[PDB]
Order: structure tokens, then C-alpha cells, then sequence
């Protein structure tokens, strides 16, 4: 039913948030600095 | 270890170790009153300081020659000063003070201004008036603080004695260098000891309500009380912001040069632009990577409708293409002996080459080291520095391009050769289009708009149509003024492909006179109005007549309308100038009058017409003067592509012009400078001295952006600094807590180190709690009502709530509804059991538990008015009213909070993110600043009254005025019927999307049949949105999607309680 | 749980 707040529940929310952000397709490919192939 | 033996059980309560309690709070506040001023310095004597805090304090601070060669007496027998360096050297000098003192009784060491000198000054002695002038202005400079500094330093010593803290998000300790590595406190100890020396009691000045007292020694000068208030700010901000000490040492070194200077405030006035000039105006000489936002504003560009569309990485081509900085930034340091600071800043600035949180926090920590003090000078020199300047018209308009007078107005013939006809036609068209409106002619609107000299410690009846036609220019002709949406303007304008030019007008009040502006404007308004209004009178002025010599053929009578009759009576007021009158209490025998051409400082109608005059001259710049005065057709092509509806924003004197990116990248950054020279040349022809700036950043309404950055100015407001204009005493004691809460809520919007900031806010909060009148004392729950988050209570996890929690009953709902099954366990954990079960707390007597812990008494005691409303006996009345709330025992909370507490929610799953993690949105907040970094990504940043109360009070109860009965408004307006408002804290976030989508009023498994809102009384949804979005913001970490679970009494019987509160009002 | 939050006859016998 109900639940209190716990650091366990905080980490449980944060890991789901970071996973749902990490599995975004633009995030999976894009990077900030081009490499020696892209610069060429 | 003295502070440890004194404050053992309190520091563990506010560091996350032990649970917070009221008795430890009150036993600490008992001891906070019991401190001598020497005890703070005894506590400072024991801390071992490291080698990296030691720097050479100069000896020349203490020995300053006295004030006889600084002031003199002008003709008309007013006191002035003679300046030694520059004509703006009118501030307080630094000299020896002790020779003008006689000691107080009850303590020998401290003196005040002697009564014989003020007696002879009131009599009319020459030297005595100068001496009491210096004494009163030194008192007024020393007075500019909120509370005595020893209390702030003691709160620092209490709060930062708990060592490092622990993060429940990053699961690690923090690494912040302690008190041994804190240079402002080392200097604050050394100066205050070297003043006293062999003499004990070691406090260089004490602070009272009406006046100060000075330590009687030859070591005491006037520079010290601003210098100590300057050092305490850096000593706090080095702790609670995580500043780099390599910048804090420079910030202290500049202040030591300021105290060693001829004057302190004047040196800081001349050195207030070292940190942003070397750091912020010189960023990214070589750019290699980083993310930047991707905004655009929608195509009706006057609407200022913005849109966030992802974030793209930077490329090599978007470096700093703006011109250089070295030739003048090094010159500023070489003039004042700060080259060891300026070169130190430049070589450290040249090492950052990527755009991430690190280089952004570098800019924040560099801007923090400017000294935020309040400059103090007498009004008799404020006037005769500010109000004696005048505009210079290098190209005036000739006498051929006027006709003879129509009364007191000459008209401008349209065959003029000057630029003033473009100023003339905009005001003329504005008057001609406002006079044709139907609304300006019913008598009710004229009554609504109805509803000599001026001084300092009746123009608004006849100067109407100037303002009334200024509003038409600002809101219908050229919608360039944004008179909440200023943020996305600068985030677009600071992006990589576009640049921005920070145009500021110097001396906006001394700007416009009868010579160029007011004559043409009062000629245009006298002619645009007289077409539509012929004989029809205004509010109270009648129609009239006056002769003319418009055409040179004849002269005739030509009856005046009546609305232009005010133009006739008002241009004779503008034609001569204004009359001021002064009397400073800081120098007796100084009382005169003065004639200017400038305007008053802070009126309302003096802003709108200046904005209209800004936008009009910018439009005629970009249209006419531009192409007629330049070669280099890149500059011509650049000028012919932009207009002020598409890119120019102005709000006052300052403006912002945006030059967008083309297909080929960014605009060539040399033709922009060639246009800047033409702006500066254009201003000289009619008196404006622009303060144009081009570096790669955006400055508008004093907000600093770089690549869309949200850089806060920490030194915009200091902590221990308060403005005082007069010499009067301040308000009594129980109103200081509003400024202490102001310190906290101002620290919220700046991204401080949040565990350190809350922990220091507790130390201030417990220091300002007790006063002699049994003494008065606020319990610690009275401050929790005021929006102050907690650390660890009722046996919970440490560092568990956030300071994004609201204040009031909506704040009290949230943390109780989060902690409740633990609280009802902790009550039973020590003998607080009753037989019946409550629907909220169960079988535990919440009434006795809250009465003994004094939670009720804080809850009702915080709602008492802190204003001693209209004598010491009224203060005693307020004190007895405040003590009566503490002596009375209470049964329950208010009817609103009890009606709230029947609602139960649930935290199912976290929402998908709203913005990129690696994108630097806002400065200071980063993964090192864990909780705002989670909240701002999970929610998203904001990128897109009695009548309204009482009509909803009568509408929701069973009972435009024909429209309101059936329509609805949004949640933030419909839910103001129970006085719920979106708090000050949530203003820099996106509460709209959170209310509209991510607070569901329906459980995940369908419909529980208990949460059935009727079709009647559908206003309850707008309050359940707020009650849902409370706990989804108070809980630290990710803002979670929240679903409705239970209403205990039923949804129909829930709102009957709200209706009982509406009948009870 | 707080530490875990830090971290993350005869017949019958026969």
C-alpha cells in the first residue's frame, strides 16, 4: 500500500531515471568531440 | 574544542547524525544569547590555520592621516570635499578616527562622537560642522549591516564544526577544505587582534540600533567596518559555495588594497570590473567541445514565444571571435597595482577549452569574489555629482528648421535636413492614433486615469498625454519592449551561431532635455491630438485659445482643443527645468535648493517614454543614419537585414541587439565592430553616450549568460549587507527573521552547496531565536513552517527532504504525508499510545505528542504577524500576543491541513527526462550539486487578486460576471480559492507540464471507488494537483510520476470540509 | 535495511 521515504527508494528512482535516459537513441550515438576519422 | 563542549548535541542534529529535537534547539538558543563579543574572538584564537591562509597584511592600513585636508566649506556655506584622484572621489575617505571621541559609561574602552563638537557645530563653528559631518557619515557607512558580525561568524563556527557531510545521492563524503584553509577568517582574526594589541575585550566596534561605538585606540580607522563585513561574506561563501581558495585569496587581496587606499568605497567603485572582465569577457579563446542548447523563437516575433529543440555539440568554428581584451584589462591592473591579480586571472582563464560544468563553475567562482558592499555618500554630494551633468549636442537642429510659436510651441517643418523628423513622425502618428481610440472619451476612464518641487530624505495631474502616448508606442507601434520571458531571450542570444551586443545608455535621467527631445515631442503631441479632439475637454482642464505664428503670412487666433492645453501648460514646465530641495541629517547647516534639467530617479512614467525614445532612435538608426554614413557593403548588407521588431529588446536605458547566424556559420566578427563604432558615433550627434559591449556573452536586465548559461551573481546581494538611507533606528526584533529567510531564499536561487547551505541556515536560524523582554523564543517548527527544510527527524534517513518544499500548509502537508508511517512508529516507540485509531496517525495520540514537542505551538505561532502594526507598549502588546500562543495548549492543526491529510498518493515510477544531462543549463548546479541537478533535469526549466479570490469564493459555494459562472481557469488560478500559490522556489522550473500531465488524478489499477470526484464541484481537481505535486517536489532526487491512491472520507465528503472552511472564512 | 541501502516425525523423516 503506502511506503515511507528511504534512500533505497531514492536510488530505485534514480537508476530507473538514468536507464530511461541512457537508452535514448540520440544519446546512444552522439558524442561531444569528433575523432581523427570524422575530422578528416 | 570550546564550541564542541558548548554545543555537543546540536551540531550532530544539523549534520545528519542525530535526530533534530526541540529541546536541543532551545538549549542551544539559550546559549546563543549568552555570548560576550570577546567570546567569539576567543573561539577564533584556537583554530590551527594552515600555511595557505597566511598572506602579508600591509602595515599601512592602520596609520592614516586625519580628515582636515579632505573636506572644505563651499560658498553658500555647505560642506563638500575636495577630490584628489578623479572628479568622482566623493565617497568617504579613510583617516584616523579616534581623536573625535569621548568614552561611553559602563565601559571605558568604547567611545562615540563627542557632544561638545556637535554643540559647536549646531552653533555654527567651521571645524565642528566638518567633524560632525565626517562622524555621521562614518557611522552611516559602518551601519550598513543586518546584524552584528560576531553572530554571523559564530554561526559559521557552529555550522562548520561538524566536519564533512555525506551525500545520499552520490553515496560519498564531500571534499571541501576546512577552517584551517580559510584565508578570510585568518585575516579577520589578525586585523581584530592587531587593532587591540595589548588592550583586552578585542572587538573593534559594536553595533546597536541607533549608532555605533568605536574602540578607542590609534589603530582604528574608518576603513575597517566595511572591510570586516567584506571579509565575512567571503568567509561564508568559501564554505557554503565550494569556492576555489586560489580565487578567494585574490578576492581578499583586492580588499586589502582597498583598505590601504586613499578611500575604500571609491577604490571598489573603480575596481568593480576586474573579475568579469578577465574571466567572463575572455572565455574560450580556443574552443574544442561541449554541448549547447538549440532554441528558436516563433515567427510572430513580438510574442516572444520560444521553443527548446534538443541540444547540439559545439564545433571548432565557434570560438571567441570577439576582439581582444589584454590592452585595457592589463592597463587597469597596472594603474592600481593589481597586475599580480590580473595576470593571475588571465593565465588561469586561458586553460579551459571545453564547455562543461567545470569551466562554468570557474566563472561562477570568479564572479563571487567581487566585493558586494553598499556605497555610502552624503545626499549633498549625491545631488551635486549626479544632477550637475548635462548632455552635449554635437549636431543641433538649425534655427531655419522651426517656425514661429503656436503659443509656447514651435513646430518642426517637415523639410528639415536633420534626423529629428523621424523622431517627430513616430510621436505624431502615435498621438493621432491614440486620440482616435473610443476608450479615451467616456468620462469613467478619465476618472480612472485621474485615480512644484520634489525633495529627498504636482506633475502627475497635467503630464498625462505624454505618458498616454508613450504607452501606445511601447505596446502597439514597435513591440520591442518586454515590459519571466527575459531568460529564453538571452539563452537564444548567447548561442554559438548568433552574437549579441549589450547596448546601455549612460545617464538616462540626464539624457533628454528641451534641446533635442522634449521640444520635438511636445511639438508632435500638440499636433497629433488636435485633429481628433477639437474643443472637447479633458478630465478637468477646459478648452482654450492661444495665438500663433505658424505660417509667416499672417497671425490668427486658432482655438486650442483642451487636451493640448495640458501640453501648453506643461511645456513651460519642461522648458525651464526642475527644482530640488535637500537636507541631509549627515551634515548640519546644510539645507538648500538646486535647479537641474535631469529627471527624478524612480518614478513610473519616467520609464515608459524613455523606452519609447530608445526604440524610436534605434529604428531610425537602422533605417536612415546607417546606410548614409558607411562604406564596406558587408556592413551595409548587415544593417539592411535586421529591424527592431525582429531583434532589439529594451526595458529601460539598456538594450540587447541580436545578430543571428547565417547559413555559412556565424557573422564575421569584424563588421560587427565596424557597426559598433557607428553606434558610438551616432550617439554623439544627439547626446547619448552608449555603453556598447561585444565579447560573446549577453547582458540584459543585469543577467549574465554565456552559451546559454544562467550565471548567478553571488555578489549581487551580500549576506551580511543591508541598505540604510536615513539615520533613523530600525524596526524591533521579531522582524529580523524575515531578512534571515530572505538570506535563505536568496541562497536557493543561486546554486549553493546545499548541504552546507542548509546547515549554515540552521545556525543562523537558531542564533536569531531568543530575545530579552521569561524571554521570548521561537521553537524550531515555526521556522519549518516558513519554508526551511529539515535534515533528520522522527528517526528517519539523514538529508532526506529538499528546499524545493513549499511554505505554509501546502508545505506542512507534504513532509508529514511522506514520513507518516515512520512517525506513527516513532510515537509508539516511547509510550504515546491511545486506544482508538485515528484515520491519519493511527493508534498514537498525536495531540499529546505534538503538544509536548511543541509542534502545534510553532505551527500557530509562526502565523502571528511579525509587523508591529499601528511605541514600546504596542511592542509589549505584540510580545504578550506572541507569548499567549506559546502558553496555550492546542488540540489539532488548522481545518485546511486536517482536510488535506486525508489524501494519500503513491510513487510508482520515475518520469522520462526533460533535458540532456550533459547540457550545462544553469551555472553552479552540476552532479556535484546533486539535488538541483536531479530536479532540474527531471522537471525541466521554464522554456516556453481579491476579485479573483472572492468571485471564486462565491462561485464554488452555492450561489465577466455572467461569464465566470460556467467557465474554468487553469489550476494555478482556480486553486487560489484556498490561498494556494506556486511558491517563489518553483519559478525557475516548469510547473505547467508537471500539473497538466504528470500528476494523475486516477490510480494505476483503475478506479478505487473511493476517489470519486462528483460532476458537481469539479474545482477540487485543481487543488488535488497541488497536493500531488507537493510531495513529488519535496522528496529529494528525481521528480517522480505520482498517482492518486486514497481519500479516506470519500471524495464527496472531502470537499465539504473545504466548504466549511469557506463558510468560516 | 539502511546498510543495504549503503550497499546497493518418524514417517516424515523416512
Amino acid at each position: 500500500g503506502n511506503m515511507t521515504l528511504t534512500s533505497s527508494e531514492i536510488q530505485r528512482h534514480i537508476t530507473e531515471f538514468i536507464s530511461s535516459w541512457q537508452n535514448h537513441p540520440i544519446v546512444q550515438v552522439s558524442a561531444d568531440v569528433e575523432n581523427r576519422k570524422t575530422a578528416q | 574544542s570550546m564550541i564542541l563542549t558548548q554545543f555537543g548535541p546540536f551540531i550532530e542534529s544539523i549534520s545528519g547524525i542525530t535526530d533534530q529535537s526541540n529541546d536541543v534547539f532551545e538549549n542551544a538558543a539559550k546559549a546563543f544569547s549568552m555570548f560576550t563579543r570577546s567570546d567569539v574572538y576567543k573561539a577564533l584564537d584556537e583554530i590551527p590555520f594552515s600555511e595557505d591562509a597566511m598572506l602579508p597584511i600591509p602595515p599601512t592600513i592602520y596609520t592614516k592621516p586625519s580628515h582636515d585636508s579632505y573636506y572644505y566649506i563651499d560658498a553658500l556655506n555647505r560642506v563638500r570635499r575636495k577630490t584628489y584622484q578623479g572628479p568622482d572621489d566623493v565617497y568617504v575617505p579613510n583617516c584616523s578616527i579616534v581623536e573625535l571621541l569621548e568614552p561611553h559609561e559602563t565601559l571605558t574602552s568604547y567611545g562615540r562622537l563627542s557632544e561638545a563638537i556637535e554643540n559647536r557645530a549646531k552653533d555654527g563653528d567651521s571645524q565642528a560642522r566638518i567633524a560632525t559631518t565626517y562622524g555621521r557619515i562614518a557611522e552611516s557607512q559602518a551601519r550598513q549591516i543586518k546584524a552584528p558580525l560576531e553572530k554571523f561568524v559564530l554561526a559559521l563556527l557552529v555550522a562548520e564544526a561538524g566536519g564533512s557531510l555525506y551525500d545520499p545521492v552520490l553515496q560519498k563524503y564531500d571534499e571541501i577544505p576546512g577552517l584551517s584553509h580559510n584565508c578570510p577568517l585568518w585575516c579577520f582574526r589578525e586585523i581584530c587582534r592587531h587593532i587591540s594589541g595589548p588592550l583586552p575585550d578585542r572587538a573593534p566596534y559594536l553595533y546597536l540600533s541607533a549608532g555605533v561605538f568605536w574602540l578607542m585606540s590609534p589603530r582604528m580607522t574608518s576603513a575597517i567596518p566595511p572591510l570586516l563585513s567584506d571579509l565575512v561574506n567571503l568567509a561564508i561563501l568559501q564554505q557554503t559555495a565550494g569556492l576555489d581558495p586560489s580565487l578567494v585569496r585574490l578576492g581578499v587581496q583586492i580588499c586589502l588594497h582597498a583598505a590601504a587606499s586613499s578611500s575604500y568605497a571609491w577604490f571598489i567603485l573603480k575596481t568593480k570590473s576586474i573579475f568579469p572582465q578577465n574571466t567572463l569577457h575572455s572565455m574560450y579563446e580556443s574552443l574544442e567541445g561541449g554541448y549547447c542548447p538549440n532554441l528558436e523563437w516563433l515567427e510572430p516575433r513580438s510574442d516572444y514565444k520560444f521553443m527548446y529543440m534538443g541540444a547540439m555539440p559545439l564545433s571548432t568554428k565557434y570560438a571567441r571571435s570577439a576582439p581582444s581584451n589584454d590592452k585595457k584589462a592589463r592597463e587597469l591592473g597596472e594603474k592600481y597595482g593589481l597586475s599580480s591579480v590580473v595576470s593571475e586571472l588571465r593565465r588561469r582563464t586561458k586553460t579551459y577549452s571545453k564547455h562543461d560544468f567545470t569551466s562554468v563553475r570557474y566563472i561562477r567562482d570568479a564572479m563571487a569574489c567581487t566585493s558586494g558592499i553598499f556605497l555610502v555618500r552624503t545626499p549633498t554630494e549625491t545631488v551635486l555629482q549626479e544632477y550637475t551633468q548635462s548632455p552635449e549636442i554635437k549636431v543641433p537642429i538649425p534655427q531655419k528648421d522651426w517656425t514661429g510659436p503656436i503659443g509656447e510651441i514651435r513646430i518642426l517643418k517637415d523639410t528639415t535636413s536633420s534626423i529629428a523628423r523621424y523622431l517627430y513622425r513616430t510621436w505624431y502618428l502615435a498621438a493621432a492614433r491614440m486620440a482616435a481610440q473610443p476608450r479615451t472619451w467616456d468620462p469613467l476612464f478619465q476618472a480612472i486615469m485621474r485615480s512644484a518641487d520634489t525633495s529627498m530624505g504636482p506633475q502627475q495631474q497635467v503630464s498625462a498625454p505624454h505618458t498616454l502616448t508613450a504607452d501606445y508606442i511601447n505596446y502597439h507601434m514597435n513591440l520591442s519592449t518586454t515590459s519571466e520571458k527575459v531568460i529564453p531571450l538571452g539563452v537564444y542570444a548567447s548561442s554559438p551561431p548568433n552574437q549579441s551586443i549589450n547596448i546601455d545608455i549612460s545617464a538616462c535621467d540626464a539624457s533628454i532635455t528641451w534641446d533635442f527631445f522634449l521640444s520635438v515631442i511636445m511639438a508632435a503631441i500638440h499636433e497629433g491630438v488636435a485633429s481628433s479632439s477639437i474643443g472637447k475637454p479633458f478630465m478637468g482642464v477646459p478648452a482654450s485659445i492661444v495665438n500663433d505664428e505658424s505660417v509667416v503670412g499672417v497671425r490668427a487666433a486658432r482655438p486650442i482643443s483642451g487636451m493640448q492645453n495640458m501640453i501648453q501648460h506643461l511645456s513651460k514646465l519642461y522648458k525651464r527645468g526642475f527644482s530640488y530641495r535637500v537636507n541631509d541629517s549627515f551634515s548640519p547647516g546644510n539645507d538648500f535648493t538646486h535647479m537641474t534639467t535631469t529627471f527624478p530617479s524612480g518614478s513610473t512614467a519616467t520609464s515608459t517614454e524613455h523606452t519609447a525614445n530608445n526604440s524610436t532612435m534605434m529604428e531610425t538608426f537602422l533605417t536612415v543614419w546607417g546606410p548614409e554614413h558607411t562604406d564596406d557593403p558587408d556592413v551595409l548588407r548587415l544593417m539592411k537585414s535586421l529591424t527592431i521588431q525582429r531583434n532589439y529588446v529594451c526595458q529601460g536605458d539598456d538594450g540587447l541587439m541580436i545578430i543571428d547566424g547565417n547559413t555559412a556559420g556565424k557573422v564575421n566578427s569584424e563588421t560587427i565592430q565596424k557597426m559598433l563604432e557607428l553606434i558610438s558615433k551616432y550617439g554623439e550627434e544627439f547626446g547619448w553616450k552608449y555603453d556598447i559591449a561585444y565579447d560573446g556573452t549577453a547582458e540584459y536586465l543585469k543577467l549574465y549568460f554565456i552559451f546559454g548559461c544562467r550565471i548567478p551573481n553571488l555578489s549581487r546581494h551580500p549576506i551580511v549587507g543591508k541598505e540604510r538611507a536615513n539615520s533613523s533606528a530600525e524596526e524591533p526584533w521579531p522582524a529580523i527573521l524575515d531578512q534571515i529567510m530572505g538570506i535563505f531564499f536568496n541562497g536557493v536561487h543561486d546554486g549553493l552547496q546545499w548541504q552546507r547551505w542548509i546547515r549554515y541556515s540552521w545556525a543562523l536560524c537558531c542564533a536569531f531565536s531568543r530575545q530579552r523582554t521569561g524571554y521570548l523564543q521561537y521553537p524550531m517548527w515555526s521556522f519549518v513552517y516558513w519554508g526551511l527544510p529539515l535534515v533528520k527527524v522522527f528517526g528517519s534517513d539523514p538529508w532526506i527532504f529538499s528546499w524545493y518544499m513549499p511554505t505554509g500548509d501546502l508545505g506542512m502537508y507534504s513532509w508529514i504525508s511522506l514520513i507518516r508511517p515512520l512517525m506513527t512508529r516513532w510515537m509508539v516507540a516511547n509510550g504515546y499510545v491511545t486506544d482508538k485509531c485515528s484515520p491519519v496517525f493511527g493508534n498514537a495520540d498525536y495531540r499529546k505528542c505534538f503538544n509536548e514537542l511543541k509542534l502545534y505551538q510553532g505551527y500557530y505561532m509562526a502565523q502571528l504577524p511579525r509587523n508591529p502594526k499601528k511605541t514600546r507598549e504596542e511592542l509589549a502588546e505584540m510580545d504578550e500576543t506572541l507569548m499567549r500562543a506559546r502558553k496555550h495548549s492546542y488540540s489539532s492543526f488548522s481545518k485546511l491541513l486536517e482536510a488535506y491529510l486525508l489524501v494519500k498518493w503513491r510513487m510508482c515510477e520515475a518520469r522520462e527526462p526533460s533535458v540532456d544531462l550533459r547540457l550545462p543549463l544553469c551555472a553552479g548546479i552540476d552532479p556535484l550539486n546533486s539535488d538541483p541537478f536531479l530536479k532540474m533535469v527531471s522537471v525541466g526549466p521554464m522554456l516556453q487578486n481579491a476579485i479573483d479570490s472572492a468571485l471564486l469564493r462565491l462561485r464554488t459555494l452555492g450561489a465577466l460576471a455572467g461569464k465566470i459562472m460556467l467557465q474554468d481557469v487553469n489550476t494555478v488560478q482556480l486553486a487560489r480559492v484556498v490561498n494556494l500559490a506556486v511558491p517563489d522556489t518553483w519559478m525557475s522550473l516548469d510547473f505547467d507540464t508537471m500539473f497538466k500531465h504528470h500528476v494523475k488524478l486516477l490510480p494505476k489499477d483503475g478506479r478505487h471507488l473511493n476517489t470519486d470526484i462528483p460532476p458537481r464541484m469539479g474545482w477540487l481537481r485543481a487543488i488535488l494537483r497541488f497536493l500531488g505535486a507537493g510531495m513529488a517536489m519535496t522528496a529529494t532526487g528525481v521528480a517522480v510520476d505520482i498517482y492518486l491512491e486514497d481519500i479516506h472520507g470519500g471524495g464527496r465528503s472531502l470537499g465539504q470540509r473545504f466548504m466549511t472552511w469557506m463558510r468560516q472564512e | 535495511a539502511h546498510v543495504a541501502s549503503h550497499g546497493l516425525n518418524r514417517k516424515t523423516a523416512q
